[PDB]
C-alpha cells in the first residue's frame, strides 16, 4: 500500500513542522475557512463539474467518513505537544459554554493534510478489503489535485508579524513555558 | 562600461559560488521580488569596498517599512485580553500588549553558553558564598533580636493581666512578616519551626524569652565562628582574588611558549604582506615598504636586557665556558653594531638595509618583544612608583592586623625604592632560579595592578633569545652572513649602490628554502623597519 | 551644580537570599547602605524608607494572575505548584525563595517612589539600590527577577514627565523595560551590554522598535574586556546625542557592578572609574535622574562602587581610605575603595564601536489598594545606627 | 595559610549545608507540656503522570481529555488502548464481530469506519510527520526530541567541546591571541575577508590590532566580525549565514508576499528541469546557475539580460 502526495502540500506540511518546532508558530485557530467548509465547497465543485453516473453517494459518504475520523482523530495522532495546550484553552471554553466542540468547526487544513500524510501508517495496521483500499486512495487523489487546484486561496504565505491573518499566530513565552512543562 | 561592469563583477568576487549567489540576488531583484532596499544592503556587502563600482551602480540603478527584528515576534490579539486591574488609560497607551521576548528563540533552543572563569575566581565565588550566608544569617537574627527586645521592652512596663493576652497578627508589629519566620525556620526543625512561630503568634511573653535567649546565644556562637573564619577566608583571598584578577596571565606561561616560535612569526609577517599587496592591488599599483615597525625611545633598556642575557650567562650549565663567553660577546656587539653604539656605558649590568635569514628574525622579534614589554614596564614607572610610594595603608586595619604581609616578609614589596630597577633585580634573581615563581607572579600582581603581564616569562624568552643567538655562529650560513655584515657595515655615504650586490650575494649565498628579512634600520629618531620580499627575486 | 539627592533604603531588602551558590544577592545593598552612612554623606542628603507595595500599586504593568501567583509563593508548597511555575518561569531559572512577595514590594516601592520624589519636584536625583531589577516581563520571570520595578518607575514618571529615557549600563541588558517600551514614542530605551551567546539575547542593531516606538531604541552589543577608555568613548558622545535629540525630561539609571571587571557571569573590564564616569557625565546635564541597582553578582566591588556613585552623586569627591564598618572583611587586601580593573584583552575594536556609533545616529536622526496611589508617602527613617 | 581543621568552627560547618545543630539543640520546654521516563507519546520530559498496570507513562497535556494537575483525577488512571485492552472489549464482550456491527451500527461508513474502530485501540500522542515525507526533503532531519532541523541549523556542540575546552581558548575566542582561526586547514593560506582584503592577523606584541575573523558555514567565505554589524560568534543555534546569499523569507510591500524559498529537491525523479527560454521567463527565482516545483537551468547571460531588461522598463517610473 503506497500513497502519493503533490510536491506543494509536502512542501506546506514541512513549513508546518518548521512553524510549530523551530519557529514556535501554532496555527490561527479562529480562521476564515475550516476543515467543514472545505470538504462541503469539494463537494460541491466535484459534484457541479462532473455528471451524476451514482457516484455522489459514496462522494457523500466519503467526505462524512472524513469528518467523522478528523473530529475523532485530532487529538490522538494530530495536534503537535506545543498546541495541545491550545486545544485546551477551547476545550475548557466550550466547557464553560455548555456546548459540544467538534474539530471541524475551528481547525483548518492543514491538519487534514496531517491526517492525509499520516492515512496510510493507519491503512497499513488495520485488517481491510483490497477493493475499499483502492477506493479509499482513489478519493486522497482526486481531494489532493483539488486542493493542488486551489492551493492559492486556501494555503497563502503570509508572517503573523505584521498581518492580523497568516492562519498562524506567534507563540508567547507563557504559552511555550505551559506547553514544553 | 554597463557590458563590463558584470565581467569587473565577476573578477572582484573570485569565488564561484559568491558569483552564484550574486546573480541569484540579481534575479530575485530582476523578478520584482526584491525591492531596492535589500539590493542596496545586499550590495553594502557585496560591492560596499569598492566606491567607484558602487558609486556608478548607484547613479545606473537611480537609488535616492519596518526594520522588524529577529526576536520580538508579534503576540495574536487573543493573548491580549486579560484583566488588568492596574492598568489606567494612559498605561494602556504607553504599553504594548503584543510583543513578547522569550530568550529560548534567541538560543534557537540550543541554551546559552557562560564565561568561564578561572579556578582562583572559582574559589573565589565560593568564599563569596562562604561570606555571605554566615553573615546574611547573621544580621538576619539581628533583625529578629531587634524585633524581640522592642516586644521585652514593651513587655517590662505592662502587667500579669494584659500579659496573658496579647493576640498579634503576623508580623510581630512591624512592617516585615517573614525574616522572623525564616530564622525560627532555620534555627530549629521543619516540623518544629511551625509549632514554635505559631505559639510565639498566639501566645506571647511567655516563649519570647526563651526564644531571645537561644537566638542571642545563637548569635554570640555565629559571631565566633565568622570570626574564627574570617582569618582564614582573608589569608586566603590574599593569595586567590590577585591571582583570580590575572586572566591573559594566567595562561601566558604556555601562550607565550607556543606563540614566541618562528613559524608564528613567520605567520604574522606574511598576513601583513598579503594584506598590504591586497589592498594595494586593489588601491594602488605601488606598493609600501614598511610594515610592522617598532619605535625605540629609550635607550637604557638595551642595556637591561644586556644585563638580563648576562645573569642568563652564568646561570646556565648546558653550554661550555668558551661558547658561554663567545656567545655574550657576541650578544654585546650585536648591539653595539646594529644600534650604532660606540660602546655599552651601564656599570649596573649584575639609512641602512639589513638582509637575515630566519634565525636572525626570530632573534632580533624577541628582542623587540622584550623591548616592547620593558617599555610597557617603564611607560608606567612613573605611575606606579608614586602609587605604591604613597599607599596609604588605612589605619584602622593597621590595629587588627589584616593588611596582605605575604610579600613583606621576604622582601618582595617595592616600597620606598623605584619599580623599574626592582622589577630589574628580580627578572635577574628570577632568572638565577631562587625566586619560587609564583611568587613573582603574585608580586607582579598586586605591583602594577596586574598590568605587567608581558613580563611573567622574562626567563623563557631570555632564554629563547639565547638559544636562537647561539644559532648565530654555529650555522656556517648564518655566521658567513654575519660576518659579509661585518663587511657591509662602515658608517659611510655608501647608499644605493651597494645593497644591490649584498642582496645578490646572500640570494646567491642562501638556499631557495630559505626567507630572507629586509630589516632597514635608521639612526635618526632611532626608527627601525622590517620588510617581507619572501621569494619577491629568485621568481 | 548642588544637587538635593534622596536616598532609599530599607532595612529589609537584605535579609532575603535567594538560595546556596546563587548569582543575584540582595544582600550588597545593606552594605552599600552601611557605607554610605559610614562615610559621613548623611550631612548633606535626605533619607526616606520607601513602603512595600500592596497588589494593585504592583499592577501597573503585570497581570494579575502573575502577582496573585508572586504574592503566593513559597518554597513549602512548591510541590503542587508546578503548572504556572514554568509558565511564569519560576523555580527553573529563578528558584522560589521566602520572602519573594516582600522583596518584590520593596523594590517597586522603592522605585515608585523614588519616580514620585522626582515628579514632585523636591530632589532633584533619587537613588534606590533596594530594586533594579529590569528582566522581568509581563507574565515572565528571567536573570533573577520578578517584578520589574523600572517599568512602574519610568510610568510613574510619565504621570508627570512627558519623555522618560532609561539607560542600562550593566551588562544582562533589560529586555523587559524594552519589551514594555517597544511600541512608544514618549519612552526611549538605551542599553549598553555584551551580546553573542549570552542569556539575554535580545537587543539588535536593527532592534529600534516598532509603530510609534520605531528609531526609539537603543541597543549598543559590546564584547569581552572593554575598559574605561573605549567605555568613554562608546559612552559619551551617544548620551550626548540621545540628550540633543530625544531631549528626556527625566533619567533612569540602572548602576550595578555586573559590568566590572570582577563578575561571575559578566564579561566586561569596566573599573569604578570607569563605570562611575559615566555616571557622572550623565548627570553632569542637570536634568533629574533616577538611579536604581539591580545589577552585579559579586558582592565587595558592588558595595564599593554603589558607594562610589552616591559620593559623586553628593557632588563630592571619595578619598581612597575605607573606613571600619560591620561587613569590612570583604574587600581585598589593599582595603582601599577601588575596583580593580582587570588585565584581560580589549576586544571590542575602535572601528565596530564606529560603525555601531554611525548606524545608531543613522537610526536616531528620525527622532529630532489605589488609594495609596502616585505614591509620594514614605517613612521618615532618620534613626540609621548603620555607621560603624 | 587556610586552615579548615581548627577555624570551621562546629556551630556551622562548611556552607550550602546543615549540620545536626538544628536537630539536637532543637529543645523547646515553653510550652510548659512499571513506569517509563520518556513519554512515548511525544518523546518528550516534563511533568509525568503513569499507570499502574502499564509501563507507558505520558504528559498531562499529551492525552484525549486535555488535564491539568490542579485539578488531576482521583484513583486509577488508566490508557485508552488500556481501556479497550484491559477493560470492555477485550475482557467483557470479547472481540468477535464488534467491528463489523459497528458499521451495521453507524450507518455505512465502511470506507472509515475500520479507521474510526481503531482510533479507540490507539494511544493519543503528538503529531509525527511520516517517513515518506521526510525522505523527499534531504536537507531536513528529525532532532534529538522529534523537531524541525534543516540546513540552516547549526550541529549542537559537544560537551568536551562546550565546558572542557581550556580556560585560554574560549568557544567565541573572545581573548587571548588566537592565530589558528585565521589559517584554514585545507590549504594552509590566509583567510581573507570579503568586505576588507585583509587578514589583519596583527601581532603577538601588539595582539589589539588582531582583528576576529569566521568562516561561512555554507561556502567558507571569511568575514570580519567588524564589516558585518556583528558582535561576537554564532556557536549556538542556526548555521551562521554570511549575507551573501539568497534569504529564506524576502517581504515586498504591495498586503504583502513572503516566498519562504522551496528547500531543495533530492535527486529523484521529483527534481525537474526544463530550460526553455531566457528572457521573461518569471519563474520567481529559485534557480541555479549552470555553464509542480519548476526549475530552470538559468546562466549569467539570461539573469543579467532579464536584470537589464527590467531596470530599462522600471526607469520611466
Ligand atoms: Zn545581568
Amino acid at each position: 500500500i503506497s500513497l502519493q502526495i503533490p510536491i506543494k502540500l509536502k512542501s506546506v506540511l514541512v513549513d508546518d513542522w518548521e512553524y510549530v518546532t523551530k519557529d514556535k508558530k501554532i496555527c490561527r485557530l479562529p480562521a476564515d475557512v475550516t476543515v467543514e467548509m472545505v470538504l462541503n465547497k469539494y463537494e460541491h465543485e466535484v459534484s457541479q463539474e462532473l455528471e451524476s453516473p451514482g457516484s455522489q453517494s459514496q462522494l457523500s459518504e466519503y467526505c462524512a467518513g472524513l469528518k467523522l475520523y478528523f473530529d475523532k482523530c485530532l487529538g490522538n495522532m494530530l495536534l503537535y505537544r506545543l498546541e495541545r495546550l491550545q486545544y485546551d484553552e477551547l476545550l475548557k471554553k466550550s466547557s464553560k459554554d455548555q456546548k459540544p466542540l467538534v474539530p471541524i468547526r475551528i481547525y483548518g487544513a492543514i491538519h487534514l493534510l496531517r491526517l492525509i500524510s499520516v492515512l496510510p501508517e493507519l491503512i497499513s495496521s488495520t485488517t481491510m478489503d483490497l477493493q475499499s483500499c483502492q477506493l479509499l486512495i482513489k478519493q486522497t487523489e482526486d481531494f489532493l489535485v483539488w486542493l493542488l487546484m486551489h492551493v492559492d486561496e486556501y494555503f497563502n504565505d503570509k508572517d503573523p508579524n505584521r498581518s492580523d491573518d497568516a492562519l498562524y499566530v506567534n507563540t508567547s513565552s507563557q504559552y511555550e513555558g505551559v506547553a514544553l512543562g | 562600461e554597463e557590458v563590463t561592469f558584470f565581467e569587473k563583477a565577476k573578477r572582484y568576487i573570485g569565488n564561484k559560488h559568491l558569483y552564484t549567489e550574486f546573480l541569484k540576488i540579481l534575479n530575485l531583484y530582476s523578478q520584482d521580488i526584491l525591492d531596492l532596499d535589500d539590493l542596496v544592503e545586499k550590495v553594502d556587502f557585496y560591492l560596499g569596498s569598492n566606491k567607484e563600482l558602487f558609486t556608478w551602480f548607484k547613479n545606473f540603478v537611480g537609488y535616492q517599512c519596518e526594520a522588524f527584528g529577529p526576536s520580538y515576534k508579534r503576540l495574536p490579539k487573543s493573548d491580549t485580553f486579560m484583566p488588568c486591574s492596574g492598568r489606567d488609560d494612559m498605561c494602556w497607551e504607553v504599553l504594548n500588549d503584543e510583543w513578547v521576548g522569550h530568550p529560548v528563540w534567541a538560543s534557537e533552543d540550543s541554551g546559552f553558553i557562560a564565561h568561564r572563569k578561572n579556578q582562583y575566581e572559582e574559589t573565589l565565588f565560593k568564599i563569596e558564598e562562604e561570606r555571605h550566608e554566615y553573615d546574611f544569617y547573621i544580621e538576619s537574627n539581628l533583625r529578629t533580636i531587634q524585633c524581640l527586645e522592642t516586644i521585652v521592652n514593651k513587655i517590662e512596663n505592662m502587667t500579669e493581666n494584659e500579659k496573658a493576652n496579647f493576640k498579634l497578627p503576623p508580623g510581630l508589629g512591624h512592617t516585615s512578616m517573614t525574616i522572623y519566620k525564616k530564622v525560627i525556620r532555620k534555627v530549629y526543625d521543619k516540623e518544629r519551626g511551625f509549632e514554635i512561630i505559631d505559639a510565639l503568634h498566639e501566645h506571647p511573653a511567655v516563649t519570647a524569652p526563651v526564644v531571645l535567649k537561644r537566638l542571642k546565644q545563637k548569635d554570640e556562637e555565629w559571631r565566633r565562628a565568622q570570626r574564627e573564619w574570617n582569618k582564614v577566608w582573608r589569608e586566603l583571598e590574599q593569595k586567590v582574588f590577585f591571582k583570580s584578577l590575572d586572566h591573559l596571565g594566567l595562561t601566558f606561561k604556555q601562550a607565550d611558549k607556543k606563540l614566541l616560535t618562528t613559524k608564528q612569526l613567520i605567520s604574522e609577517i606574511s598576513s601583513i604582506k598579503v594584506d598590504q599587496t591586497n589592498k594595494k592591488i586593489h588601491w594602488l599599483t605601488p606598493k609600501p615598504k614598511s610594515q610592522l615597525d617598532f619605535d625605540f625611545p629609550d635607550k637604557n633598556i638595551f642595556y637591561d636586557i644586556l644585563c638580563l642575557a648576562d645573569t642568563f650567562i652564568t646561570h646556565t650549565t648546558a653550554y661550555s665556558n668558551p661558547d658561554k663567553e663567545r656567545l655574550k660577546d657576541l650578544l654585546k656587539y650585536f648591539i653595539s653594531l646594529f644600534f650604532s653604539i660606540s660602546f655599552e656605558k651601564i656599570e649596573e649590568s649584575l639609512i641602512f638595509n639589513l638582509f637575515a635569514n630566519t634565525n636572525i628574525y626570530i632573534f632580533f622579534r624577541h628582542w623587540t618583544t622584550i623591548y616592547e614589554r620593558l617599555l610597557e614596564i617603564k611607560q608606567m614607572n612613573e605611575r606606579v612608583t608614586k602609587e605604591i610610594n604613597t599607599r596609604s595603608t588605612v589605619t584602622f586595619a593597621k590595629d587588627l592586623d589584616l593588611l596582605s604581609s605575604q610579600l613583606s616578609e621576604m622582601g618582595l614589596d617595592f616600597v620606598g625604592e623605584d619599580a623599574y630597577k626592582q622589577v630589574l633585580r628580580l627578572s635577574r634573581r628570577l632568572i638565577n632560579g631562587d625566586l619560587e615563581h609564583q611568587w613573582f607572579e603574585e608580586s607582579l600582581r598586586q605591583a602594577y595592578n596586574n598590568k605587567a603581564f608581558k613580563l611573567y616569562t622574562i626567563d623563557k624568552v631570555t632564554q629563547s633569545l639565547v638559544k636562537h643567538a647561539h644559532t648565530l655562529m654555529t650555522d656556517a650560513k648564518t655566521a658567513e652572513i654575519m660576518a659579509l655584515f661585518v663587511k657591509d657595515r662602515n658608517a659611510s655615504t655608501t647608499s644605493a649602490k651597494d645593497q644591490i650586490i649584498y642582496r645578490l650575494q646572500v640570494r646567491s649565498h642562501m638556499s631557495n628554502t630559505e626567507n630572507m628579512f629586509r630589516i632597514e634600520f635608521d639612526k635618526r629618531t632611532l626608527h627601525v623597519s622590517i620588510q617581507y620580499i619572501a621569494l619577491d627575486d629568485l621568481t | 551644580d548642588k544637587r538635593r539627592v534622596a536616598y532609599f533604603y530599607d532595612a529589609d531588602v537584605g535579609n532575603y537570599a535567594y538560595g546556596a551558590g546563587h548569582p543575584m544577592k540582595p544582600h550588597r545593598i545593606r552594605m552599600a547602605h552601611s557605607l554610605i552612612m559610614n562615610y559621613g554623606l548623611y550631612k548633606k542628603m535626605e533619607i526616606y524608607r520607601a513602603k512595600p507595595a500592596t497588589k494593585q500599586e504592583m499592577c501597573q504593568f503585570h497581570t494579575d494572575e502573575y502577582i496573585d501567583f508572586l504574592s503566593r509563593v513559597t518554597p513549602d508548597n512548591l510541590e503542587m505548584f508546578k503548572r504556572e511555575s514554568v509558565k511564569f518561569n519560576v523555580g527553573d531559572d529563578c528558584p522560589v525563595f521566602d520572602g519573594l512577595y516582600e522583596y518584590c514590594s520593596i523594590s517597586g516601592g522603592g522605585s515608585m517612589e523614588g519616580a514620585a520624589r522626582l515628579n514632585r519636584g523636591k530632589c532633584d536625583v533619587a537613588v534606590n539600590y533596594a530594586g533594579g531589577l529590569h528582566h522581568a516581563k509581563k507574565s515572565e520571570a528571567s536573570g533573577f527577577c520578578y517584578l520589574n520595578d523600572i517599568v512602574l518607575g519610568i510610568i510613574e514618571l510619565l504621570r508627570y514627565h512627558p519623555r522618560v529615557l532609561y539607560i542600562d549600563i550593566d551588562v544582562h541588558h533589560g529586555d523587559g523595560v524594552e519589551e514594555a517600551f517597544y511600541t512608544t514614542d514618549r519612552v526611549m530605551t538605551c542599553s549598553f551590554h555584551k551580546y553573542g551567546e549570552f542569556f539575554p539575547g535580545t537587543g539588535e542593531l536593527r532592534d529600534i522598535g516598532v509603530g510609534a516606538g520605531k528609531n526609539y531604541a537603543v541597543n549598543v552589543p559590546l564584547r569581552d574586556g572593554i575598559d574605561d577608555a573605549t567605555y568613554r568613548s562608546v559612552f559619551e558622545p551617544v548620551i550626548k546625542k540621545i540628550m540633543e535629540w530625544y531631549q528626556p525630561s527625566a533619567v533612569v539609571l540602572q548602576c550595578g557592578g555586573d559590568s566590572l571587571s570582577g563578575d561571575r557571569l559578566g564579561c566586561f573590564n569596566l573599573s569604578m572609574e570607569g563605570h562611575a564616569n559615566c555616571v557622572n557625565y550623565v548627570k553632569s546635564f542637570g536634568i533629574p535622574m533616577m538611579v536604581v541597582g539591580g545589577g552585579g553578582y559579586t558582592m565587595r566591588n558592588v558595595a564599593r562602587t554603589w558607594c562610589f556613585e552616591t559620593g559623586l552623586l553628593n557632588n563630592v569627591v571619595l578619598d581612597k581610605d575605607l573606613p571600619y564598618n560591620e561587613y569590612y572583611e570583604y574587600y581585598g587586601p589593599d582595603y582601599k575603595l577601588s575596583v580593580r580593573p582587570s588585565n584581560m584583552f580589549n576586544v571590542n575594536t575602535p572601528e565596530y564601536l564606529d560603525k555601531v556609533m554611525t548606524n545608531i545616529f543613522a537610526n536616531l536622526e528620525n527622532t529630532k489598594v489605589e488609594e495609596d496611589s502616585a505614591e509620594a508617602k514614605d517613612t521618615k527613617g532618620g534613626s540609621q545606627y548603620a555607621r560603624d | 595559610k587556610k586552615r579548615p581543621k581548627r577555624l570551621s568552627s562546629q556551630n556551622v560547618n562548611y556552607d550550602l549545608k546543615r549540620r545536626k545543630i538544628i536537630t539536637s539543640e532543637g529543645i523547646e520546654r515553653s510550652f510548659k507540656n512499571e513506569n517509563e521516563d520518556f513519554c512515548s507519546a511525544c518523546n518528550q520530559s516534563g511533568s509525568f503522570l503513569c499507570c499502574d498496570t502499564c509501563p507507558k507513562s505520558f504528559h498531562f497535556l499529551c492525552l484525549d481529555p486535555p488535564i491539568d494537575p490542579n485539578n488531576l483525577p482521583k484513583g486509577d488512571w488508566h490508557c485508552n488502548e488500556c481501556k479497550f485492552k484491559i477493560f470492555i472489549n477485550n475482557s467483557m464482550a470479547t472481540l468477535k464481530k464488534i467491528e463489523s456491527n459497528f458499521i451495521k451500527q453507524n450507518n455505512n461508513v465502511k470506507i472509515f469506519a475500520k479507521l474510526l474502530f481503531n482510533i479507540d485501540s490507539h494511544n493519543p500522542k503528538q503529531f509525527q510527520l511520516p517517513n515518506y515525507i521526510k525522505e523527499t526533503f534531504p536537507a531536513v532531519k528529525t532532532g534529538s526530541r522529534g523537531q524541525y532541523s534543516d540546513e540552516n541549523d547549526k550541529i549542537p556542540l559537544t560537551d568536551r567541546q562546550l565546558f572542557n575546552t581550556s580556560y585560554g581558548q574560549s568557544i567565541t575566542k573572545l581573548d587571548s591571541y588566537n592565530p589558528d582561526t585565521h589559517i584554514d586547514s585545507n590549504s594552509g593560506k590566509f583567510l581573507i575577508c570579503y568586505k576588507c582584503n585583509q587578514t589583519r592577523l596583527g601581532s603577538w606584541s601588539h595582539p589589539e590590532n588582531s582583528r576576529l575573523i569566521m568562516t561561512c558555514d555554507y561556502c567558507q567565505t571569511p568575514w570580519h566580525l567588524d564589516c558585518v554589524p556583528r558582535a561576537s560568534f554564532k556557536n549556538l543555534g542556526s548555521k551562521w549565514k554570511c549575507p551573501l546569499h539568497s534569504p529564506t523569507k524576502v517581504y515586498k510591500k504591495i498586503n504583502y508576499k513572503v516566498w519562504k524559498k522551496q528547500r531543495l529537491i533530492n535527486k529523484k525523479n521529483q527534481l525537474y528541469y526544463e530550460p526553455l527560454q531566457k528572457i521573461g521567463y518569471q519563474n520567481n527565482g529559485n534557480i541555479q546557475i549552470i555553464p509542480d516545483f519548476k526549475i530552470t537551468q538559468i546562466d549569467e547571460n539570461s539573469i543579467k539580460y532579464d536584470f537589464f531588461d527590467k531596470i530599462y522598463k522600471s526607469k520611466m517610473v
